């Protein structure tokens, strides 16, 4: 099974260099094309550019200049590097597989340059702002009822900076009805989230839960149980 | 070499189970061969092909999927919608350089299910900190149309709060809610009722979940 791991420095300071490496794994470099590729809210998914085993390049037009994409065809490595980042440089970016090759007669082509597998990307913030490692607060049930049958508990993982953030339950343990929300951008610069799971409410004097946080920016690990409320 | 730009829509599509989607994508010049390409995106994952060469599904691709188009009209259809199915899917042409579209959202309609509301007080540990969070959580309702109100005192709380929605569930199509009241110690503690008033047309009524603070 071809897999592609990717990794690389994510936060960075306006007017530095973005560096990302990609390793191919069950794959020959010299069998397809490699591409680089970003998703942003503000423009959507962008083929930044593309190598060979030949180290032959394509860039995206609009991008020229701004970055360079080398590949290491002995270790199955490829990398992307931006010279000088900007603002709206903030992405989350992705290595791909992209065309077959395809011999002909004194030289090798690529035909449908689209992209399969993809890296488990690599999120980018370009901030100035420094890394603050989160708080990790319960969001604790009540030990009366609160709904007889099913019961909510959580965690707020809250003013932190930058994404992401990770959270499981009971180190990996329960799945089952657990919700992560999607981070929200406080007045304050900081992000905060919350993790929540509905539990039978017969469990809560039995069942132990706790939420693992890590927040990897700031190397901030957190395992919080969360205890019902007594009055 | 310029960028072909690449136009979805619509925008939102919303269909039952067993509904067949018909998505489109518009390319601004003629795209190439069968130089087009299918993605299915879902939440925290890459982009994962569907249909490459217009209509040549990628492997494990159910027969439901089918691409077809040329020029400048691409259509993506899939017939017998599921409820995983829910995603955003994006078009990509390869006849120049690189470029894809922006992307229809797929919503799969359910039978309504209202929310169940839970409020929680802040904790202990935070209120040492000097600051206090309240929050309120709607669970597993659909559909994603959902208001919520924030009573302190019964004062409606405006501009006061910060709140985020899960992506449609893959396998019981429903959404969630998380909203946030944030308030200082010294303003938390100047009030005593607490409360989040959701409504949802899953409900006969709007339900109001509350605590008093100090009464523990
Ligand atoms: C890369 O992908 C390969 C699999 O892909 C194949 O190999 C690559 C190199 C290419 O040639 C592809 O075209 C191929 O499709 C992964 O390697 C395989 O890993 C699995 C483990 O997940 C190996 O399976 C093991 O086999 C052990 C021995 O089996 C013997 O005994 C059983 C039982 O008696 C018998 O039935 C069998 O016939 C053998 O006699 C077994 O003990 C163990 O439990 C497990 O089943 C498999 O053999 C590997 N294939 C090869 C070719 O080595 C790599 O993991 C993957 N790498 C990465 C980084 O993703
Ligand atoms: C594009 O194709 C769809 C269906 O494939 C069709 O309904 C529509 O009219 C076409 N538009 C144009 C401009 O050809």
């Amino acid at each position: 099974q071809v897999q592609l791991q990717q990794w690389g420095t994510g936060l960075l300071k306006p007017s530095e260099s973005l560096f990302l490496t990609c390793a191919v794994y069950n794959e020959s470099m010299s069998a397809f094309s490699w591409s680089w590729i970003r998703q942003s809210a503000d423009k959507g998914l962008e083929w930044i550019g593309e190598i060979d085993h030949l180290q032959h390049v394509n860039y995206n037009p609009s991008l020229t200049g701004r970055f360079t994409i080398s590949i290491d065809t002995s270790k199955n490595q490829f990398s992307l590097r931006f010279f000088s980042v900007i603002a709206a440089d903030a992405a989350m970016y992705y290595c791909a597989r992209g065309g077959r090759k395809v011999y002909h007669a004194y030289w090798t082509g690529y035909v449908n340059n689209c992209f399969d597998p993809w890296g488990q990307g690599t999120l980018v913030t370009v901030s100035s702002a420094s890394t603050k490692g989160p708080s990790v607060f319960p969001l604790a049930p009540s030990s009366k009822s609160t709904s007889g049958g099913t019961a909510a508990l959580g965690c707020l993982v809250k003013d932190y900076f930058p994404e992401p953030v990770t959270v499981s339950w009971n180190s990996g343990a329960l799945t089952s009805g657990v919700h992560t929300f999607p981070a929200v951008l406080q007045s304050s610069g900081l992000y905060s989230l919350s993790s929540v799971v509905t539990v039978p409410s017969s469990s809560l004097g039995t069942q132990t839960y706790i939420c693992n946080v890590n927040h990897k920016p700031s190397n901030t690990k957190v395992d919080k149980r969360v205890e019902p409320k007594s009055c | 070499v310029h960028e072909i730009v690449l136009t979805q829509s619509p925008g939102t599509l919303s269909l039952s189970p067993g509904e067949t989607a018909s998505l489109s994508c518009r390319a601004s010049q003629s795209v190439s061969d069968k130089n087009l390409a299918w993605y299915q995106q879902r939440p925290g994952l890459p982009p994962r092909l569907l249909i490459y060469g217009v209509s040549l599904k990628n492997t494990g691709v159910p027969d439901r999927f089918s691409g077809s188009g040329s020029g400048t009209n691409f259509t993506l259809t899939i017939t017998s919608l599921e409820s995983e199915d829910s995603a955003v899917y994006f078009c990509q042409q390869y006849g120049s350089s690189p470029t894809f579209g922006q992307g229809t959202k797929v919503e799969i309609k359910r039978t309504v299910a209202a929310p169940s509301v839970f409020i929680f007080p802040p904790s202990d540990e935070q209120l040492k900190s000097g600051t206090a969070s309240v929050v309120c959580l709607l669970n597993n309702f659909y559909p994603r149309e959902a208001k919520v109100q924030w009573k302190v005192d019964n004062a409606l709380q405006s501009g006061n709060s910060q709140e985020s929605v899960t992506e449609q569930d893959s396998k019981d199509s429903t959404y969630s809610l998380s909203s946030t009241l944030t308030l200082s110690k010294a303003d938390y503690e100047k009030h005593k009722v607490y409360a989040c008033e959701v409504t949802h047309q899953g409900l006969s009524s709007p339900v109001t979940k509350s605590f008093n603070r100090g009464e523990c």
